[PDB]
């Protein structure tokens, strides 16, 4: 249903290398069942977060939850369809690049996707079977949410 | 005047055998005024 | 050198009908060998002219940029295997030259 | 020598408008007014006022020169909502705005007075 | 030779850092002072809970045509390189722009100054020479605003 990647992931470090900018910190995060380490940068003042913090991450192609494209623009009067509202915190960028564990004739074990949103990144470190659904040079939606 | 050059411009550069370029320390000599033909033709001097 | 011993990693690179071109017609193989003792000497040449390893030279075409222009033009996916025959390549670099 | 003259900031001469409507092309849906011998007092009132509408796009303006008086308006609505009349819906409420305001300060002026 | 100098510079270091948002009308009035703009508001990087545009996509908006950049930052640390992070820079050093669109990173002197490889060299080298000229006064005024 366009979901590109559906996981839960906890907070370890606010930032571990310092508080380099003042409304932006660096969260460190690993899952709980599918073991992917995620490194992701997240407006502070907008939306606070502190260690320990339990959500659950999902990267869509659409909002819309419907499979149509949304070709990229900004329209506030198309809430018709109802698109993906529920989650708290909402964040739309680009894949740029793909790294992995690829050799010369083995295919790739781990693939590692990074993601730019405008200047707000992402690395996903991850099995290949959960990321394949990640094309480069792609637009990709963020969703956050907290959990109890 | 002798001293060991840091710069990579006055330093030995050779072809290794293994065909990477390694930087070697060689003593040089930098003389005040210039006898040039003289100090060619001396023993011991590089004419290159 | 490209190495085609393997020919795993080849066949990943490349597709089938590439790759039983390749790994056949000696003919091939002869000319991809010839490009690299061209490419050899021409690398001995460069170090006769060039001491102190001064890799930085001033050239008219940013080739680097042109092929990662290429590349973001025609959205080119460097995970699955291209479809470009490496005498496709040796030709028109040579006719371009 | 060239100082101009300082009548000139606000008043109009014989030969040009004080509106002009353009209809943009890049985009469907888009005006481009041109309000003449104006500046940001007017500029900003009817860029903030725009923006509160609930059904239009785009909303900003700009002085091309500080020293040309000089100001242009870009709106963009949704597709059944023609630019021009959100101008003036903007500029009744505006109006409405304003006089609400002048008599609500009256009353209190007459409310401090004893 | 030409070269982005003097409060432009520096209004485009703060306005590119990763920490500067923009609200709505912040982004029509900066969008309004452009030239080249194609009249579409790109998506912003923030939905929700409100939107906000960041710095670095107003600036993506600016690039003319697909360049293809990169760059490091005056205060690029040496470590970076060699070890993890390397394309995650989280002092949010080297500059990369993709498809005309800007990734990471600052710029400074070393991006859009009077340096060879620049920004503005690869935009004069590709595009031509108007859409450089549109380029630099598009720079300007948007960043002056």
């Amino acid at each position: 249903a366009g979901i590109l990647f559906e996981d839960i992931f906890d907070v370890k470090d606010i930032d571990p290398e310092g508080k380099k900018f003042d409304r932006v910190s660096r969260l460190h995060c690993e899952s709980e069942s599918f073991k992917m380490d995620l490194i992701l940068d997240v407006n502070i003042q907008i939306y606070p977060v502190d260690l320990g913090d339990k959500f659950r991450l999902v990267i869509a192609s659409t909002l819309y939850e419907d499979g149509t494209l949304d070709d990229g623009e900004y329209n506030p009067t198309d809430d018709r369809p109802s698109r993906a509202d529920q989650f708290e915190y909402v964040m739309y960028g680009k894949v740029y690049r793909i790294e992995g564990d690829e050799t010369s004739t083995e295919a790739a074990t781990r693939l590692s996707a990074y993601v730019s949103y405008g200047g707000l990144l992402m690395r996903l470190q991850g099995d290949a079977n959960n990321l394949h659904g990640f094309e480069v040079d792609s637009r990709v939606y963020l969703l956050m949410k907290k959990l109890a | 005047y002798m001293h060991l050059p840091q710069t990579d411009n006055k330093k030995k550069i050779i072809i290794t055998e293994d065909g990477e370029f390694k930087a070697l320390q060689e003593w040089i000599l930098e003389t005040d005024g210039v006898s040039l033909m003289r100090v060619l033709s001396e023993k011991d001097v590089d004419p290159v | 050198r490209f190495d085609y011993t393997n020919e795993r990693a080849l066949r990943r690179t490349l597709q089938e009908d590439l790759v039983k071109d390749v790994l056949s017609n000696a003919h091939i193989q002869n000319e991809l060998e010839r490009e690299f003792e061209r490419m050899r000497e021409d690398r001995e040449v460069l170090r006769v002219i060039f001491p102190t390893g001064d890799s930085k030279v001033v050239l008219p075409c940013n080739l680097l940029r042109m092929i990662w222009n290429a590349q973001k033009i025609f959205h080119i996916n460097p995970r699955l295997p291209s479809d470009l025959h490496p005498i496709k390549v040796v030709e028109g670099v040579k006719e371009l030259s | 020598m060239n100082a101009p003259p300082a009548f000139e900031s606000f008043l109009l001469f014989e030969g040009e408008k004080k509106i002009t409507i353009n209809k943009d092309t890049k985009v469907p849906n888009a005006c481009l007014f041109t309000i003449n011998k104006e500046d940001h007092t007017l500029g900003n009132i009817i860029k903030s006022q725009l923006l509160k509408d609930p059904q239009v796009l785009f909303a900003g303006y700009k002085v091309p020169h500080p020293l040309e008086h000089k100001i242009i308006i870009r709106v963009q609505t949704t597709p059944d909502y023609s630019p021009q009349e959100a101008f003036t819906n903007a500029i009744t409420d505006l109006i409405s705005e304003l006089s609400l305001l002048e008599e609500r300060f009256r009353v209190a002026i007459k409310d401090k007075q004893e | 030779v030409m070269g982005i100098v003097q409060d432009t510079l520096t209004a485009v270091r703060k306005f590119t850092k990763r920490d500067v948002f923009l609200e709505r009308g912040e982004v029509m009035n900066l969008l309004m002072f452009l030239s080249t703009w194609d009249g579409k508001v790109p998506q912003p990087a923030i939905l929700k809970p409100r939107p906000l545009w960041t710095g670095k996509q107003i600036f993506s908006l600016i690039i003319p045509g697909h360049i293809n950049c990169i760059r490091t930052h005056s205060t690029h640390p040496d470590d970076e390189d060699s070890g993890p992070y390397k394309h995650i820079s989280p002092g949010d050093t080297k500059v990369v722009v993709e498809n005309g669109e800007l990734i990471m990173g600052i710029l400074c002197k070393k991006s859009l100054g009077t340096s060879a490889g620049s920004l503005v060299h690869i935009s004069y080298l590709e595009m031509g020479h108007d859409i450089t000229r549109l380029f630099y006064s598009n720079i300007q005024t948007v960043i002056n605003n």
